């Protein structure tokens, strides 16, 4: 009954943003809150009744409004210099009790655009010895060079989308741990049998959804403008 | 107010038991236990609020200390699908909720018949291209991030084909270079020494 | 002797007629200590006695967003209750609300208090066991209902109990010379005449502090409420307080009526007759 | 809907000596609802400095209040409270009986 | 000090 929407934004340095919550639960208290690398909870701002709210630990820089029951929005300002975050909103029937948590909304906010880049995305085939040692393949994804960490991969089999056998990282590498705004790199796995692999007529589909730039952005590098796309790689069976 | 969870992380293997404890100076009138999958909300297990209560769901088991000053979870024979960073939450005099920081829990699997190798795999549209594949690997070998700058290795993962039964650890490196090759991706890791490396 | 702390709040609606009016007040025994007032100017907390002006600005600005909080709260009650009666919007509706602690002696809990009523009528109340409810209807079922479902009452319990005995304490101590006085009540005694047959006595006790007080008249034959008219105790303004009872009597016997007089600054109770 | 009328009593501070500072209280409870109008008179007019206490309730929930005015008591001089409640077909005047 | 938790009826 609690909606976070949308579920990923990108913006520049000092360009304002506003982050929805709405709940249909019947709950007179919302809460907001930011989570960062591996870390844990941090309360920004939250309301135990409508046309009322309160600070919590990390409220500088944002700004929260109350007005109907139903919703709750918080504004990022150029803040602290502190944007990029994991958001988090909850709601509960009365202010301290048990709260139930929305989906999260991913924002990062980059220097400038021209740091905005697609995945280019690739499969590796199985070799030879996996096969003849194990009787199992493993196809390996690759997912380099992309900026923002806005991603969601998917494997694809015959036409439909496949779970077993899949493995994807939980986290994306940072190309360069020292930049703040560097490119990353994401990897997943999917393992078959080696009867299954070695059928010619089998398909196998790594497909990468990027959210990047809308027609919001205007651009003018001379590379094609990293936009909001579907990127994806192909490999098909081998008989040996 | 304050609520301190203990310890910061905790990696066990598939089959043993676990506890995890929130503890506080202060009686909290009603507390909550969350788990919280990477990229999502936290999920909430359970409220208690009598001292001395216990809760059970699934695999887990809640209690709240008699004082009511203290809590724990208990997992009966973890299992991987238990990994996942778990909060304790309390009722809060102001309007709000006190969080501990969380407990970080890894379920490691059993691997019943490790076969340790590094295979090179080539891309699927080119010459030139590949990566070196890392697999089959027991769940105490632990992979080191890279030794230079320009090699990329990832954190190992777990993966399981439930149709045959069967789980496997890996992890995946490659490099831009010219020297680097997969008799030498791993050389920053403590790797098997029986580890395949084919021809 | 014992303490207590207490907290009156009021709003009324005001219908085809704009924002509802708010008021709160707060106690320590019969001495009022803070106010606040939607319809005042400032929408702060205000100090209404000397000792409490010595709090600073950290205490006004908690207190002032504490209150403002529950003058919403109550703002959402009227809709609420207006439905849970299915009352039209034409009428205006009162929401009251009392909580706070007392403690003994010793300055340790005794007794907590927190309950509600509506358009006069006890609506809920918290029991003295702090552990559940009494609904005076079926309409204040629902928010038991809802209440227990949330465990507002574990929470209640843990703040009278607890933080509301703290702050006692410390308004105890900061007030001392104010707060942990007693007056004795100041006695004497008029003579009327009713018409010409029978007259009125009436006994009188001045400037006392606190407010509990007893008065009762006797006579060397009994007990007799044969019109012994009782006033309300009344505030005289300065702090202290006020009261009176008056007998009708036989106009030639005055000397078998006695005036008894109890009151915690009185070393014993007073007895008064009429001097001729 | 529950209605009560005020209880009304007028009186001084201080025993009333003439020449002698004092205050003339009106103090009204018992009542419900809570909007009330008092105005204090000295010889049937309107007394214009009059000041009240917040508004405060019983235990059985009805309202008090008491106004207040400072003022110097004389020998012909007379005072009284008049009352306003939704109770009152007509405002009712209680007079200063200045012993009872 | 009053409570710094509200709820409604």
């Amino acid at each position: 009954g609690i909606t976070q929407s949308p579920k990923y934004l990108f913006r520049k340095e000092g360009q304002n943003v506003t982050l929805s919550c709405e709940q249909n639960l019947n709950h007179d208290a919302m809460y907001w809150y930011r989570q960062d690398p591996g870390q844990g909870l941090r309360l920004i701002y939250y309301s135990q009744i409508v046309n009322d709210f309160q600070k919590g630990d990390i409220a500088e820089g944002y700004s929260v409004s109350r007005e109907k029951k139903e919703s709750f929005p918080l504004t990022v300002t150029s803040a602290q210099k502190n944007p990029t975050a994991f958001y988090l909103c909850a709601s509960s029937s009365r202010s301290s009790y048990e709260q139930y948590f929305g989906p999260g909304t991913r924002l990062t906010v980059t220097e400038d655009l021209k740091n905005v880049f697609p995945p280019e995305v690739a499969v590796f085939e199985p070799s030879e010895a996996e096969i003849s040692h194990t009787q199992k393949a493993t196809l390996v994804c690759l997912a380099t060079g992309f900026y923002p960490d806005h991603v969601e991969l998917s494997w694809w089999v015959n036409g439909k989308e496949v779970h077993s056998g899949v493995s994807t990282d939980p986290q994306p590498l940072k190309e360069q741990p020292a930049l703040n705004d560097s490119r990353y790199s994401l990897s997943s796995r999917l393992r078959v049998s080696a009867t299954f692999w070695q059928n010619p007529r089998n398909h196998f589909r790594c497909q990468v959804q990027f959210y990047g730039l809308s027609e919001n952005d205007e651009w003018t590098q001379d590379r094609a403008k990293p936009v909001t796309q579907i990127v994806s790689a192909e490999a098909w069976g081998r008989a040996d | 107010q304050l609520l301190e969870q203990s310890p910061q992380f905790l990696s066990i293997q598939e089959g043993e038991n676990l506890t995890v404890y929130c503890n506080s100076s202060s009686v909290f009138s009603s507390l909550q236990w969350y788990r919280q999958e990477p990229g999502e909300g936290p999920v909430l297990l359970v409220t208690v609020v009598t001292g001395g209560e216990v809760k059970k769901l699934k695999r887990l088991t809640f209690q709240f200390g008699d004082a009511r000053k203290d809590s724990s979870l208990h997992i009966t024979a973890a299992q991987p699908g238990d990994t996942g960073l778990y909060l304790c939450a309390g009722a809060g005099s102001q309007g709000n909720l006190i969080f501990g920081k969380g407990t970080k829990l890894s379920v490691k699997p059993n691997i019943q018949n490790p076969d340790p190798a590094v295979y090179q795999l080539r891309d699927s549209k080119s010459s030139d291209k590949s990566v070196c594949l890392f697999t089959d690997f027991d769940s105490q070998t632990n992979v080191s991030q890279s030794k230079d700058s320009d090699v990329y290795i990832t954190d190992k993962t777990v993966l399981d084909m439930r149709s045959m039964d069967f789980k496997s650890n890996s992890a995946v490196a490659w490099s831009n270079k010219s020297d680097f090759a997969c008799a030498n991706a791993f050389n920053n890791s403590i790797i098997p020494e029986d580890t395949f490396f084919p021809s | 002797g014992s303490h207590s702390m207490r907290y009156f709040f009021t709003s009324v609606s005001r219908p085809g007629r704009g924002e509802p009016r708010f008021i709160a007040v707060g106690y320590v025994d019969d001495t009022q200590f803070v106010r606040f007032d939607s319809d005042a100017a400032s929408q702060r907390m205000e100090p209404r006695a000397p000792w409490i002006e010595q709090e600073g600005p950290e205490y006004w600005d908690g207190e002032t967003r504490k209150v403002k909080a529950h003058s919403q709260t109550h703002r959402v009650d009227l809709g609420t209750l207006r439905g849970y009666y299915n009352q039209s919007e034409a009428g205006s509706h009162t929401v009251q609300r009392m909580y706070g602690c007392d403690v003994g002696s010793d300055w340790r809990f005794l007794r907590g208090y927190h309950q509600y009523a509506y358009d006069g009528k006890d609506y809920i109340a918290l029991k003295e066991d702090l552990r559940s409810w009494t609904a005076a209807d079926m309409a204040a079922q629902t928010t038991k209902h809802k209440w227990e479902a949330a465990h507002v009452a574990e929470q209640l319990r843990a703040y009278l109990e607890g933080t509301c005995v703290e702050w006692l304490r410390r308004y105890l101590e900061n007030g001392k010379e104010t707060l942990q006085r007693t007056d004795a009540p100041k006695t004497h005694m008029t003579h009327h005449a009713v018409s010409d047959h029978e007259a009125t006595l009436r006994c009188w006790a001045l400037s006392f502090y606190p407010a509990e007080i007893t008065l009762t008249w006797q006579r060397d034959g009994e007990d007799q409420t044969q019109d012994t008219e009782l006033v309300e105790t009344r505030p005289a303004g300065d702090g202290t307080f006020q009261k009176w009872a008056a007998v009708v009597v036989p106009s030639g016997q005055e000397q078998r009526y006695t005036c008894h007089v109890q009151h915690e600054g009185l070393p014993k109770p007073l007895t008064l007759r009429w001097e001729p | 809907m529950i209605q009560r009328t005020p209880k009304i009593q007028v009186y001084s501070r201080h025993p009333a000596e003439n020449g002698k500072s004092n205050f003339l209280n009106c103090y009204v409870s018992g009542f419900h609802p809570s909007d009330i109008e008092v105005d204090l008179l000295k010889n049937g007019e309107r007394i214009e400095k009059v000041e009240h206490s917040d508004l405060s309730f019983s235990k059985d929930w009805s309202f008090y209040l008491l106004y207040y005015t400072e003022f110097t008591p004389t020998e012909k001089d007379e005072y009284a409270c008049r009352v306003n409640h939704v109770t009152l077909s007509q405002p009712k005047i209680v007079k200063w009986d200045r012993d009872m | 000090g009053i409570l710094g938790f509200v709820f409604t009826l």
